[PDB]
RNA sequence: GUUGCGUGGUUCACCGCGGAGGUAGAGCUACUGGAUGGCCGAUGGGUUACUGACGUCAGCCAAACUCCGA
RNA sequence: UGCCUCCUAAAAUGUAACGGAGGCGCCCAAAGGUUCCCUCAACCUGGACGGCAAUCAGGUGGCGAGUGUAAAUGCACAAG
RNA sequence: UUACGGCGGCCACAGCGGCAGGGAAACGCCCGGUCCCAUUCCGAACCCGGAAGCUAAGCCUGCCAGCGCCGAUGAUACUGCCCCUCCGGGUGGAAAAGUAGGACACCGCCGAACA
């Protein structure tokens, strides 16, 4: 199925990216998940694989943001970057998921780097 | 007689294989396992080399180990 | 009424093995239902002895430390040079249960006309419960004309066995001359 | 048939690389940014 | 019995230590010859031992060869110094080792099968014996 | 919007209900693509296939075409790697539907004796091709600026499952057949 | 090998523990080849007693075969 | 007669013979670097020229393809 | 705590395949291409904008050994070291294959309702 197929080279494509991109405890792993509808980011640290920080555009203050998902995804960087800097954390590796970078996950990467959070 | 001297050469031995074994203690920089191609991957805290050569990017305990099918060199700090 | 007394080994091992062959046992081993395999000694003798009779099959009474209880041979590992049984692998059976087991196969009449009737299968592993009402499957051929050969089906299976081995493996083959 | 071509800097004319290039392949002389330690930085080095 | 081509034209003696693992039952005939010591058996000796067989029965029955000639034994030319490089092969060679059962009879009678099976072992340099399919 | 289309939408989509009973509304098959291609052996001589082969479909498909490169090599082809050997095109969406809207309307029945194609060119799982054998099907190309007659062969894939659906939605969307 | 001057248990043996292996053996519908007998059957051959690809059922073989493996 | 690969070579390394097999004395300005994307061969089904085998479509297919060049070790995560 | 969603460990005892069941949030297909970006042609894909429709498929759950996979014990092959003319024997190791069987994975990190 298309869908299916969607999926596997998605998949494919982020197992490529992830063979050189890893993320630790001081620099982790920043990981994307946009869907057709919401985009999810959580922040790995896969030596243990512990997500020490999350964020979605699922909740009601992402849902409520006037505008597009260009807008529901840089108000997901910044809600990262400043849980990031929560947990203790101020510089990460940046996993694109397997989609390409640019549109809903560059603009997400950039608020998240605009305030704080210096992948 | 039959001069069948058609086949009496052969290249240098390359003094392949592993050169440092699982739990031995090792030095940063100091080669593991030298090879012809990725018999074995270089894991966590080893370096693969231009000829395959898989050294230690830092120094403590060789081990081997599985990696997807794939058989990995690693150092343990 | 296929009665055998059997030791169980002390120790197992090559020279173990060894010495039991030389005294004139058979190691053998019973796995079963789930059971933990017992490590035993059959008679020799007495064990080639049995299955002379009542088939290769020859369900056995097995009598180990005094208890009784019912074997059934499964594997028999025999030298190929001096062809006596090195090893026998044994089960169990509980009055009842649809254990495979390989049972040979004889071809009973003659063929009229040139023809060569050639037998490529001894045997034929069926499903069986327990004492073999099953035995050696009898293919009574008339000598029809060589271009009907014959294979797993038509056969005679006798009732409460069933063959699932497959429905076109050939027994036995009839050719020109 | 792959003659040694040296390439030489654009600006101080010092002659530091040397390669290999098929004349079939490209006949023209060619042209790659090295860097170039006199001047300390990549320029144009030309063959000679 | 000629291998229609070969990988590896001069090969190493075929080494003839222990039993036959393989091949070691009568599994097509109902009759065998079972070799009991080591030997290399060449295409002639096979040849003449199936002959042996099939001009003692002369009709009916059949005869199975599960032993092929395809190891090949080089021979240096007749008249030379030792050294100058492996010779030609020339012999064709079985590596039959105790308990490989060499030939196969299927014969509706008894005695005459097992005269022809002892004809072919008269033919072939080991000792062997008939065996039967139990 | 194609009129192809909605009237695709008015009656074929629920005569596809009526006739197969699918259990979900997305079960209903569809042509998912077109795909065009040229197949041209002569193009390997003299490499001509520019001014040929593809600003005849520049203005029959309506779209430039992609060059399809040798992949094997073949001597009694007397062809190698890395030449064109083919021209595809891939039509999805309202303009592939407008394509066989026009090609139905105006341009297939225009084929020389011509009575309709065969239904069982089917390959068994719902796709179907056939081929032509001359460019004056469409108006769209005059014969007095053209070079010497070709054609195309078209494969035309669709969602369904099987060989009678397959053949169902083409006869609804109004292939011919014999 | 000896000998001088240094060093000092670093040598070696045994036990335990951590490791890489592709030999022996074995296996091969796990590859590459070799190769026995059946059964079906593309072809070819003179409608088809001739050929019998590929498969399928069994039994095998290998320094430069290996799914394995001391 | 130097170099490279395999087997001999006896599961570390090494190991001889006028032992068994092959290659090399280059090539590539991209066939290097990097970023991103992709998956092959073969088989089956259907299809104008077109056939067993050119291109196309759909399946099946985890590597039997490919790797500039011998062989080995590798590489489908691709090094293709 | 759930027939839910989210990222890894591991790489078949996990795979593949078959049969059923599942849509709250979510994953998805899906509707379009004025709007960044894209097709060696194609808005198929990639990317963007949406929520009319739907669990048909992906995904998830459960059940199937079917195709595969794992796999003892014992025995054998082989073997280190001894004893001994081999055959052999002692002793310490011990396969491959096959059999009994196992197996339709297991474990780790946040949200929805619940609670
Ligand atoms: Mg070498
Ligand atoms: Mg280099
Ligand atoms: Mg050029
Ligand atoms: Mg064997
Ligand atoms: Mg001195
Ligand atoms: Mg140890
Ligand atoms: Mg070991
Ligand atoms: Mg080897
Ligand atoms: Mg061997
Ligand atoms: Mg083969
Ligand atoms: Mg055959
Ligand atoms: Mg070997
Ligand atoms: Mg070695
Ligand atoms: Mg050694
Ligand atoms: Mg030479
Ligand atoms: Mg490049
Ligand atoms: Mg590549
Ligand atoms: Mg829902
Ligand atoms: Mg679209
Ligand atoms: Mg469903
Ligand atoms: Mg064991
Ligand atoms: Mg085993
Ligand atoms: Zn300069």
């Amino acid at each position: 199925s298309v869908s299916a197929t969607r999926r596997i080279s998605r998949l494919r494509r982020h197992t490529r990216l992830r063979k050189k991109l890893s993320g630790t405890a001081e620099r982790p792993r920043l990981v994307v998940h946009r869907s057709a509808r919401h985009i999810h980011v959580q922040l790995v640290n896969d030596l243990n694989g512990t997500t020490v920080a999350a964020a979605s555009s699922i909740e009601a203050d992402v849902r409520g943001v006037p505008g597009d998902k260009k807008a529901r995804s840089v108000r997901v960087g910044q809600l990262i970057a400043e849980r990031a800097k929560a947990a203790g954390i101020d510089t990460v590796v940046f996993d694109r998921g397997g989609y390409t970078y640019g549109g809903r996950i560059a603009a997400l990467a950039d608020a998240a780097r605009e305030n704080g959070l210096s992948f | 007689g039959a001069s069948s001297s058609r086949n009496g050469r052969d290249s240098a031995a390359q003094r392949l294989g592993v050169k440092r074994y699982g739990g031995q203690v090792v030095k940063a920089g100091e080669i593991l396992v030298r090879q012809r191609g990725t018999k074995f991957h270089p894991g966590v805290n080893v370096g693969r080399g231009g000829d395959d050569t898989l050294f230690a990017k830092t120094a403590g305990a060789v081990e081997f180990g599985i990696k997807r099918g794939r058989k990995t060199v690693s150092i343990v700090g | 009424s296929n009665q055998l007394r059997v030791t169980v080994r002390t120790e197992t091992g090559k020279g173990a093995s060894r010495r039991a062959r030389r005294a004139g046992k058979i190691p053998a081993v019973l796995y079963g239902h789930g059971a933990e395999p017992q490590h035993l000694e059959l008679p020799g003798h007495d064990y080639a002895a049995v299955l002379r009779h009542s088939g290769t099959n020859a369900v056995l009474t097995l009598d180990i430390a005094g208890k009784e209880q019912l074997a059934l041979t499964k594997a028999l590992h025999i030298h190929p040079i001096r062809r006596t049984i090195q090893h026998a692998d044994l089960l169990v059976v509980r009055r009842g249960e649809k254990v495979v087991v390989e049972v040979s196969v004889v071809v009973e009449g003659q063929a009229g006309p040139d023809t060569l009737v050639t037998q490529e299968t001894n045997s034929i592993e069926i499903e069986a419960e327990a004492l073999s009402i099953p035995e050696q499957l009898t293919v009574s051929i008339e000598g029809a004309e060589p271009g009907t050969q014959l294979t797993a089906g038509q056969i005679a299976l006798p009732a409460g066995v069933s063959l699932i081995s497959d429905p076109d493996l050939l027994v036995v083959n009839v050719v020109k001359a | 048939v792959r003659p040694k071509i040296t390439l030489a800097c654009e600006v101080c004319k010092h002659r530091n690389y040397i390669t290999k290039k098929n004349r079939r392949n490209d006949p023209d002389r060619l042209e790659l940014k090295k860097f170039c330690p006199n001047c300390g930085k990549h320029q144009a080095h030309r063959e000679t | 019995l000629i291998p229609r081509k070969v990988k590896h034209r001069k090969q190493h003696h075929p080494r003839q230590r222990g039993i036959a693992s393989g091949g070691t039952t009568v599994n097509f005939g109902d009759y065998g010859i079972q070799a009991l010591e080591h030997a290399y058996v060449t295409n002639r000796q096979i040849e003449s031992a199936r002959i042996a067989i099939n001009r003692h029965i002369k009709r009916g029955g059949k005869v199975w060869i599960n032993i092929f000639p395809d190891r090949p034994l080089t021979k240096k030319p007749a008249e030379t110094r030792m050294g100058s490089g492996k010779g030609s092969p020339e012999w064709w060679v079985a590596n039959v080792k105790p308990g490989r059962v060499l030939f196969e009879l299927s014969y509706p009678n008894e005695g005459v099968a097992r005269a022809a099976l002892t004809r072919a072992i008269h033919k072939l340099p080991i000792k062997a014996r008939i065996i039967t399919r139990e | 919007q194609p009129r192809l289309k909605e009237r695709y939408r008015s009656e074929i989509r629920d005569a596809l209900r009526k006739q197969f009973g699918y259990g979900n509304v997305m079960q209903i098959p569809t042509v998912t693509k077109v795909v065009v291609n040229m197949g041209v052996g002569e193009a390997a001589r003299d490499a001509k296939l520019i001014n040929g082969a593809v600003n005849d479909l520049a203005l029959i498909t309506g779209q430039k075409p992609e060059v399809r490169r040798a992949r094997k090599s073949i001597a009694q082809f007397k062809l190698r790697e890395g030449m064109p050997v083919g021209v595809r095109v891939t039509l999805r969406g309202d303009r592939m539907w407008e394509f066989l809207d026009r090609l139905t309307s105006i341009a297939l029945p225009r084929i020389r004796d011509f009575r309709g194609l065969s239904p069982k060119q089917f390959d068994g799982v719902g796709n179907y091709t056939f081929g032509l054998a001359e460019q004056a099907v469409f108006h769209e190309v005059d014969v007095d600026k053209i070079d010497r007659v070709r054609g195309m062969d078209i494969n035309v894939v669709t969602s369904a499952a099987t060989d009678d659906e397959g053949r169902a939605l083409l006869r609804a969307l109004g292939f011919p057949f014999k």
